[PDB]
Parts: structure tokens; sequence; C-alpha cells
């Protein structure tokens, strides 16, 4: 029994839905208290889009949160940290 | 439910929804009584004109300013400021919103409580929250450290913060700031020939600060090209007519930020009091600082002032240590838009001060654990 | 199995397998609490910084060392430590493996006992031992006879050892170390003009001690030299500039091992407590003693100690006697390897104190036949 | 001859006549240059008010302080601040007259040397002497032994000292002081809303810490008081008017000295550091100490920092030991007296630094036999 999450106490999950102009939060958690993820989208490392894209980090833990999501947002976001990315497929559902 | 990132500001007030890129409500905070009698009978015309309502009606008003220096000095300005926010500008009423206040830095303690007196009470906000301005700018600009220079409208204050820790001490405050930088316009134009004694025009030279004023890179290289060369005469139109060519006096202004022996203030200019909350710090974590720091403000937006910042601040730091400027060209709603990034947080959702919360301590509730 | 040399040390703890050359954690042993209050919401910042993480932000932390000289002070501060050692350095559970702690001579019985249940009550190892710091700096030695001068950074111990009899009464224990010697250089660079009194900038004058000191051969002739001449007076870079220019004070700093009159210290040198240990020992093994004198420890890495200390142990021994010393450039990591060599001996493996010889006797096992 | 005990202070420069009760001459050490231009021709007016002279023009006068925290940091001013004391304060050449200058603990060597260059080569006393500031407040306290605290405005330094013999390691030296309280009073007087940012209003609350301020015997206790009661809100009258009325922030100025923590300063307060000082001493003259703890210094003047000093004094001390206070009420010129004392001696009259003594050994001659 090898539960993945390695470095991740929580990888995103295979996909997660958000309506358009409503807000989501991604959830990954990592088992070291320091240990980041690259946060990719479809394989393009999420950056911070002012508020569209937030890594809120509670102690290990990696949360994206994307307000006001869109059919734009609706996508694979890989957590990608280097060895374990979950791709996710945001479903941002008008 | 959504919170409204609600923002005093000084000369600017914004507001707008938490999840916004921009406010969705930029308008000078000023209230105007009209001081002239009125002969049309029937006009029905307001006993008090606010918001950008007055701005298009200032050559009848008495514009005032509700927030001379970060302080509020007039309650009942203040709250049809708020009015006049929620009401007609947002056109949401704040019983089903909380509502994300800022405020700067070193104000008084009974103006922070005051103002969660006039939130709850009277507006009936379920949940405010009070935040500090420069921390704000801090999170619009994607920083985790970094000294912050928040050149406000009405107050200009240099908080440092290292790793999310802001530093108390090291935080230092300056009156001077946009408004003051106006009136010394104000002053110098005088100086040419054109006279500027009503605070109705008080808007007009400080749209010529917006457009003309640029911070020099040499003061006295420039001062030296600017009494022989006629390069630096640049004209402007006023809304009657009569153009104005300011020559010497468009990088004099905002040089008082560097220079404030102009106005009689004391401290040294806002490119040392930022040395000076660097110095104040540790001597390990300055250089993240001196990497790190950041500008915003409305008064932060002259052309060249990132240059000056960084070559005075390069020539006061030791010179082995690199000297980096953050300044994203959105300086001036930095202060809201990190805002918009921290009420959206869903751990910030135990921050909140709610009613209840309120309603068993009083309006001192704000200095304790809930901040 | 494999078994972990782990190895308390003071300043700088050291993990590694039985079976390398070198530990495959060096760390220094801080536990750093946060001073100040994080402005930036939703940071996640922990209660207890460990560790080399520790040493990175160190401009915002209050860093504590646990282990003062050799004693462990504070407990809950020492479980932290192993803690991230086993779990975050070396990334095994303890369960299944043993642990070689290293203890210094003439501790409290309740320093090692208390270190007995914390190691099998916390962690439940299945089987620990405690060996003494200066007998593993004979095994990496490579030596049988030889009194050992473990000059650690919290406390230097001058035990004999003759063909593998440890002398118990001729133990020299001595507190002056590499702590306070940190502490000696943060008095004597206020001396020039430097102030250092935060525990922060701890790690930076003893950076300092890393590079720039050194043991003079002589004192009053490298005082009669650095007075007048400038070539003693060499440069360092702090982490954010100012640098600063140590001349007679550099080689001051690592005198007081031989002058511990210069911080208040009653007792003679570590040139002297050499010789009272070999003449405390009988007057027969004192001359492969002479021999076979060994340095260890991170204190004894300054350049030049191993010629002071021959030249200071010559002038007091007879001079018709040879004067050897065993330093190995590996002195500072001499108490671990030796702990590599102690734990992987077959023979070794009768001396585990197991948790079931653990739970019949009590924490006082440690004092019995096994040690 | 008469020889003349100066005192540089930090803040109050004090001097007189070897063989006086006070000293004759007591002013703050400032040097003000006018800010401001001067219409009025013909006036005459100085490039540099020093002194008292430069108390009574405060709000034309950039006021500043050549000895910052013990050091003097500009000697172009200190050397005017000597001038006018010599010539104008005390009116009397200093080429016939011995000068006993004091200098506080672990200050520069170069600071002692250089002040012995400007009191030869300018001023050409023909012998003059540096002594330590807080045994000459052992001398006027009547005490042969015990840890003396001189807290003076710039520095506070807590020196041990028993049957006459100083301990030099057991010296602690404490940056935090009265200038760095006044600061902090500058800091929470705009907590309640008046602002003091002008170096001239410097000496305004000041004024206000030497009415109004008071060690306060529990802390959590009477911040409990002032937040609900009112007894405590005490007001006083500035120079122009609007009388301020000060609550809690009167008893949480002088706690800095206890609570560190609050400007960020890493130590421990002024008793506690008294109690690390008396611990490093030896175990046995330790009982002397805790019964002759000495307070000094004019930032020691407030009302009831005896009773709390020993009340914490005693909370960290062995509760089987007596604990007592000497402070008799010239604690701010204590460290004068004694140095009237000191001059005054005929024994001390081998201790001066010769003129003849200091040409052949330059100005090094001040850390050789005579001191």
């Amino acid at each position: 029994d090898e539960k993945k999450s390695t470095a991740f106490q929580k990888k995103l999950e295979p996909a997660y839905q958000v309506s358009k102009g409503h807000k989501i939060r991604l959830t990954v958690e990592l088992a070291d208290h320091d240990a980041e993820v690259k946060w990719l989208k479809n394989g393009q490392e999420i950056q911070m889009s002012g508020s569209k894209y937030i890594f809120e980090s509670i102690g290990a833990k990696r949360t994206l949160t994307i307000s006001q999501c869109s059919l734009a947002d609706d996508a694979a976001y890989q957590c990608v940290v280097g060895g374990e990315k979950c791709s996710t497929e945001l479903f941002v559902k008008e | 439910t959504t919170a409204l990132v609600c923002d005093n500001g000084s000369g600017l007030v914004k507001a707008g929804f938490a999840g916004d890129d921009a406010p969705r409500a930029v308008f000078p905070s000023i209230v105007g009584r009209p001081r002239h009698q009125g002969v049309m009978v029937g006009m029905g015309q307001k006993d008090s004109y606010v918001g950008d309502e007055a701005q298009s009606k200032r050559g009848i008003l008495t514009l005032k300013y509700p927030i001379e220096h970060g302080i509020i000095t007039n309650w009942d300005d203040m709250e049809k400021i708020w009015h006049h926010t929620f009401y007609n500008e947002l056109r949401v009423a704040p019983e089903e919103h909380p509502t994300l206040l800022t405020e700067a830095p070193l104000n008084p303690k009974a103006n922070r409580e005051k103002m969660t007196q006039i939130m709850f009470e009277t507006f009936n906000v379920p949940a405010m929250y009070v935040a500090i301005q420069a921390v704000l700018s801090l999170y619009a600009s994607g920083r985790t450290t970094g000294i912050v220079l928040d050149s406000g409208d009405g107050v200009t204050h240099n908080v440092p913060i290292y790793e999310g820790y802001a530093l108390p001490h090291a935080i230092m405050r300056l009156d001077l700031a946009g408004r003051d930088l106006t009136d010394y316009l104000m002053k110098i134009l005088t100086e040419r020939g054109y006279s500027f004694v009503t605070t109705a025009e008080r808007e007009i030279v400080r749209d010529i600060k917006e457009k003309l004023c640029y911070v020099a890179l040499d003061f006295e290289n420039e001062m030296a090209t600017a009494a022989s060369s006629s390069s630096l005469e640049k004209s402007y139109e006023l809304p009657d007519g009569q153009v104005i060519t300011i020559g010497n006096e468009r990088f004099r202004c905002p040089e008082t930020l560097f220079q404030p022996s102009f106005i009689g203030m004391e401290s040294a200019g806002i490119h040392e009091t930022t040395y000076n909350s660097i110095m104040k710090c540790d001597i390990d974590i300055r250089k993240d600082l001196y990497a790190n720091n950041v500008l915003s403000g409305g008064t932060t937006m002259y052309p060249g002032i990132a240059d000056r910042m960084q070559k005075e601040i390069t020539a006061l730091a030791p010179s082995t240590m690199k000297i980096k400027i953050i300044a994203p060209p959105e300086r001036k709603y930095s202060v809201w838009i990190g805002g918009s990034i921290l009420a959206s947080l869903s751990t910030f959702q135990q921050m909140w001060i709610s009613k209840q919360e309120y309603d068993e301590a009083g309006p001192s509730i704000v200095h304790r654990k809930c901040f």
C-alpha cells in the first residue's frame, strides 16, 4: 500500500468545479511544513493572478483560491511539486 | 456573501467588492457646502454635495476634506462620505455585507475605535475589520518581505515587513504627503503670477500636479538647466483658458518629498526615512529590505521617482548591497487591491470583528485579539 | 539494521548512520521563537523554528541554545531538536534504529538519565547507548593511548586514556569553550566600536570567529606587533555591509583558551589543564601521553593552535620528553566519526541498552553494567 | 590648585570644582544651528547656540546632541560644549586647572583617546583624568561595595564593585536609557493624539517625563486600573496651552526600562541585568551586592522605581537573602559628587595624566598604568 501525496499531505483533486464569476479553492497539503508546490495549470505555473489564484499556505498546506472564476479558469491545475503533480481539472461552470 | 474592501484614503476614497482587480468606486473624499444663496426657486439643491458630484460643481462649493492627515477630523462629513459610497456608488445595503476598512499606521486609538462605532451603530455592518494600509500594498505587490512606502495623499508611512512579520518599532510616519505638496504648489505658482487661494481651485492645481510634475534625477543640475534652458517650460490649460507655462516649478513641487526643509518640515525626506527605517531593523534582515523596497500610494506615481529613490537610497546604503524598488504601475490602487486579496482569503474569516463579538466588549474590541 | 550515531554537541548537532565517513546532518542546535507579530495573514508560520531553518531567519528570531555548557537546560526544546533531526534531516523513523548518543564527561546523572527517558519514552528507540564524547575522538584519531582534548563548542574536557583504559580521576573539565569565546569576542568587538547585544548576531560574530581568529604563537610579541604594525588588520563583510577591520582583537579572542583570567575564569588554560591532567596520572604512562596528546572539537580548529599548544606543553613538560600532538584536519567531526566506528563494531552489540533491559530497571539502567 | 570635575553626561552636562556639594554648571548638552533665515539685519546672531542658551530659543533651532549613546559622535560640537562649559558657565581658563572627565564603561577606545587629544591639544589642560561613571556614584553613595546602577540619560550600565575591586567581566551595558524612553514617549503620545516629530519639542516631552511619569509597582494591575478608572489621568500645560491629559501612557514610558520588548530591544530589563550582573560574580560576594545595590543617574529618579526594582530583584534572588537598595535623593548628580570626592583626594594626585607624561607616549597613555 503506497498512498501518494509523499511531499504532499494532500494533492489537488482530479477535477474541481466552480461557477463563472464564482470563487473556488484548490487544496494541496504538503507532508512538509515548508515544502511548496509549483502550481502549474495545464502545464503552466499558476502565478497569483491578483486574487484569481491565491496560494494560502497554512503551515505545510498550500491552497489555490481562484476568485470570480470564469470559463477562462475552467481547466487543469497541476500542482506540480518536483516529483508529484496533481492535474485536477477545474470545472468553471457558467 | 461578499465583503466590501472600503478604503478611507486621503482625497481619493476607493471602494469595491472583495474579488475584483480594481475598485468599482474611486472618487475624491470631499464634502461641499454651497456658499451662495440660489435665486432660482424650486431648484431643490441639497445642503451637502459629496463625492464626485461635488467635483463637477466646484466653482460654487466650499470643498472640505474630512480626512486631513490620516485622522478623521469631522465625523458628520465622513458619515456622508460612507453613506454616499455604499448607497450611490456601489448601491448595496451594508446589512448583508462585511466591510474591510483600511487605516494608516500610528493613527489615534480614538480614530480607529470611533470608526468602529460608526460602522456598527449607524450602518449596522455585520462584521467589519480595520487593516493597516501599508500591509495591503504588500499583498498586492506580491512580496512576502520588504519595506513598503505608502505615500498616500494624506500621510506617508514607511512600514517594514520581514517574512510576514511587520516591525512595529521601525515604522516611520511622515505628515508630508500629496496634500501638503499640493499646498506647496499653490505656494510656488504664486511665485510665477497665478494666484490660487480658493479651495475650489485646490482641485485645479492638483490636476496640474497629476499631469506636469515629475521627480527630477538631480536637483542642482535641473535647477541649473531650467534657469537657463527652456526645455522644461510646459504649459497647461485651465478650465476657462489662460494657459500657464510652468518651468522650474515643475520638478520643485515633488522634490519637497525629498527636501522637507522647503516647507519647514524638520524631518529628512522619504529617501532617508526609508533608510532610517531599515537601519532601525536588525542587521541581518536588511539585505532583503534593500532589495524589496516597495513603493505604493498615489503620490509615488511621479515620472522618475523610482530612479531618484533608488539613486538616493543607493547613496545612503552600503554600496556592496543590491538596491531594487518594486513599483508596479498600479501604485495608487495597490492599497485597495491587496485588500481585495485580504477579505477574499478563507483564513481571514476568523479575523472579522462580529457584531456579537462587538456588543459584548464595546468599541475597544479592535485592539484585542481581533484587530 | 543500522544504528544512528547522534551527537548532541554544543551549537552544532551532528547526526548520521553508523558506517559513514562524515555525518549526514550537521546543523546548529538552535530553537527560535519569533518575537514579532506578523501582519501578513495566512502565512502559516510555525511557533518554533529549529535547526538550520532558523539560521536563515535569524533577524526575526530569538535564537536559544538548549545546551548551555554540556547540560540540557530546556528539554522541550531538545525534544524539538531531536525530532527535527530524525524526521527532517535524516528522514528515518527511530522505531527500527538503534541510537548512539554522545554525552560529555562529568555531566549530571540526571542529564544522562533524563536523556534516556526522552529516548525510550517519546521516540521509542529500541536500543540506545550513551558514550563519552572524548573516547570517540580517540577512536577516530586512530590512537589506543593518549590524552584527548575535546574542546567542544559548549565545554572543554581533557580526558586521558592509556591502553584503552580511561583514567577517571585525571579527567579535567573546563567550562570555558567556544560559546564563552564567542561571548568574549562580542565583548571585545564593542571595544572597537561595533555593538553586538542581540543574540541573532551571535551567529554573525561566531562566523567572524570561524574566519578571522587564530591562536598566536606568542602573545606579548603579537601584542607588540599589532599595536604598531598594521599587517594583522583584516576585514570582514557583514550580511548588510559596513565591513569591519579587526586588528589586535583577532588573536585575542582564542587566547582566552590559554588565558582564562581574561574572562574571570579562575583556572589555568587548556595548555596547563592538559599538563595537570597528565601529572595526575601515574609516572610511568606519561611518556605515551606526552607523545599522543590528541586535539578534537570545533574550537580546536584555529590556525596555529597545534603549535602554540605544543610550545606551552613543551615549556611545562620535562624537556627530555618528546612532545607530539595528533590533530587530523577533521578536528570538529572527530567526536562523530569514532562514533561511526563505535556502533559499527560487532562487539558493541552487547553494549546496547535494550528496551526490555530498560523497562525492567527504569531510567537508572545507564549507570549499571550497560553504560 | 583646584581640579574641575567635568562630566560629559548625556543630555545634562554638569561641571564644577572639586570641593563642592553640587556642580556649579548643570545644563543640557545641546548644540543648535538656526534653521531659518533672519530678516532682521544687524541682529548678529551666532552660527551655533550651545547649552542652556539654546534651551530658551528652541522653537527656531535644530537641536543636536553630540553624545548619542555614551559615544561622542560629533567632536566639533563637543568642543563647543566644553568651550562653553569652561569659558561661560564656570569662567575659568583651563590652563591652570586639572580636569576630571567621566566616561561610561565599555565605550570605544578611540572615544577615550580622542577625548584625551581634545583635552590636551585644544584646551591645553595641564593634567586630566578619565574616570568610570559608575564608580563615582559609588563614592558619593558612601558604599565600599555593591552593584551600582548608573542609568544615565544616554546609557545604562550595571557595574558591580566588591571591597573596592570592580569586576570587569560582570559589567553589563544596556543602550536603553532616558533618551530612548523619551523617544518612546514621543511614540506613545502620538497614540493619544498629540504629535511630536520636531526635535525642538524633544525637550517638551522630556519635561513631561520629568513631571508626570512614574514606575508602577505592578504593570497588569495598573493597566487594569488606568483602563477603567480615571484616577491616573493627569494633565500638563505645554508652553502655548492645549493642556494634555496623560492616562495609561504615564507609567508605560518608564516601564520600558523593565520591559525592553516594548521598543524591540532584545535584552531583559534593568531589574534582571542587575541579577545577571550579580550571578556573573562569584557565589560568595553576592550577599553584599544584594544588600548594597546602588541606584544612580537621572533616569532612576522616577517616583517608585526603588520599590519596583526591589520587588523584581527580590522575585529573582533567593528569598532567604536580604534585599536593600541605596538610593539617596541626589540620584542624578551622584556621578558628579563622588567626582568631587575623587579629585579632592590627596592620593589621587599621582593618578593624573600629566602633559609631560602625555607628550612622551601620545594619546594611548590613557590605557597604561595611569588611567
